């Protein structure tokens, strides 16, 4: 899968800029730190992306996973702007959770209407998982 | 205050979500089944960690009652259903629903550490016992049977309710708990290494 | 079976995590060392299983086994640096430096037969490895060549 090798690259990509932010900030690498906060940014913009073509595509499960991803590096952002007092980038990660919150809900709602069990329930996973990221980010501000 | 209003809002507000899953399952027993009623048990074991864990930062009594009436309900059930599973002679399913109970148990060992409740402490350690006896017993089941993939998933429940019956003995005063949990984690590796040597020849 | 050898070191490593908890918790020094045994265990049986599954071609097997390589030595680290003991931390950084040189070795060829979804667990074993070494790091000379060295992840994941 093309899509589905693109999210694995993604999340390996927020995940070392994670590392790389808390390290980058440790040591005071203003450079480091701004292109860890970058790869995280644009890292949540694509799987946005994708998580949208999935559902323009109908494939539920593939935008599930997307939007797994997109929850994952709203909560590495969010934690990197908490480090720094930044306030503009919490913003921003507030509300790519926020978004991404909102499409999990629109899809368990089509999952449950056409009797989609087993996604229905990775969906209800993912909006668990979700709410939690997203009050961690309004708790820190 | 207004942003622990919003926060209380979205959490009410995945509750009735996560409700209304539940009343599709239900509905769904009317035509037909397990493997889909143990995922949603793994659910709200995780919605209530995540319920509790916003009551105790906003001092909400309500919302962590709440948490953990969810976690015994889904402890029960997976009690009966792991306890079903074996009578029907499905040792994969009954793990899996030995794997929730412990989850299930380890949530309300915390709200009865963050709340003072000897009543629900004793009923956590009750649970994770019990996860443990039967993870034990299906290790021993399924070593005896050859069956080394199950005893080996039975021997990581062990090790994660011997975990949880650890802390449990940490918090409170209990020192003889503490060296039981250390029995069944030190038999969790022994059994588990004696298989991987079995595996090399 | 290496499937099997495989999950009873998972296991083994969860337990050894464990035992040092109950340790650390009751303060019992022997159990601790009880403890550090089991995660020194777990290491040599996660080096060989890796080594002998990349000296065969299964390197699915060896990047599963190099993480439990890795937990081995975060466990280790952790006792190290509860118990103050800079041996036994140089022993654990000398664990995560072995398994991000095999990992490195797996992820070279997977980039050079185009074999982007082993690459990608490559990749991410080589991350886990770094955690190791940066967890409670503290030596800034180091961080300094971990954050190269993870600017270069950076870039070997964003050309792929």
């Amino acid at each position: 899968g093309s899509l589905e090798l693109e999210l694995q690259n993604l999340e390996l990509l927020v995940h070392i800029a994670e590392v790389l932010a808390r390290l980058a900030r440790r040591t005071g690498n203003e450079e480091a730190l701004e292109h860890a906060a970058r790869v995280a940014e644009e890292v949540a913009k694509q799987a946005e992306e994708i998580a949208r073509e999935a559902r323009y595509r109908g494939d539920l499960r593939l935008a599930l996973e997307a939007l797994r991803i997109m929850v994952e590096a709203a909560r590495v952002l969010a934690e990197i702007a908490r480090e720094r007092g930044n306030e503009e980038l919490l913003q921003k990660a507030e509300e790519l959770a926020r978004e991404a919150l909102r499409q999990v809900r629109e899809i368990s709602k089509r999952l449950q209407e056409e009797g989609n069990i087993e996604l229905a329930l990775k969906a209800n996973r993912l909006l668990i998982d979700a709410l939690e990221v997203l009050v961690r980010i309004m708790r820190h501000r | 205050s207004s942003l622990e209003e919003k926060i209380e809002e979205l959490v009410k507000e995945l509750i009735k979500h996560t409700e209304e899953l539940r009343r599709l399952l239900e509905k769904l027993v009317k035509e037909g089944s397990e493997e889909y009623l143990l995922e949603l048990l793994e659910n709200l074991v995780r919605l209530a960690r995540v319920i509790a864990e916003v009551a105790r930062e906003q001092g909400n009594e309500e919302l962590l009652e709440e948490a953990a009436r969810l976690a015994e309900e889904a402890a029960r059930q997976a009690e009966e259903l792991a306890r079903e599973a074996r009578y029907e002679g499905d040792l994969e399913l009954a793990l899996k629903a030995l794997q929730i109970l412990v989850n299930a148990a380890r949530v309300l060992a915390e709200i009865a550490r963050d709340r003072g409740n000897e009543e629900l402490l004793q009923k956590a350690a009750e649970l994770a016992k019990e996860a443990a006896r039967q993870a034990e017993e299906i290790a021993k089941e399924a070593r005896e049977r050859g069956n080394f993939e199950l005893a080996l998933e039975a021997l990581e429940i062990l090790n994660e309710a011997a975990r949880v019956l650890a802390r449990i003995a940490h918090h409170r005063g209990n020192q003889e708990l503490l060296e039981e949990a250390w029995r069944l984690t030190h038999r969790s590796a022994k059994w588990s290494r004696e298989i991987a040597e079995q595996a090399r020849k | 079976s290496p499937r099997l050898v495989l999950r009873a070191l998972e296991n083994m490593v969860r337990a050894a995590h464990t035992l040092a908890e109950i340790a650390r918790d009751n303060g019992n020094e022997e159990w601790l060392e009880r403890a550090a045994r089991l995660a020194e265990e777990v290491a040599r049986r996660a080096e060989e299983l890796a080594r002998e599954a990349r000296e065969k071609g299964d390197l699915e097997l060896a990047l599963k086994a190099l993480q439990i390589l890795v937990n081995a030595a975060y466990v280790l680290a952790e006792i190290a640096r509860d118990r103050g003991n800079e041996e036994l931390l140089k022993k654990a950084h000398e664990l995560a430096r072995k398994a991000a040189e095999e990992a490195q070795k797996i992820a070279e060829q997977a980039r050079y037969e185009g074999n982007l979804e082993l690459f990608n667990k490559a990749l991410r074993i080589l991350l886990e490895a770094i955690r190791v070494l940066i967890e409670h790091d503290d030596s800034e000379e180091a961080a300094r060549e971990l954050i190269r060295r993870l600017e270069e992840l950076l870039e070997q994941s964003r050309r792929s």
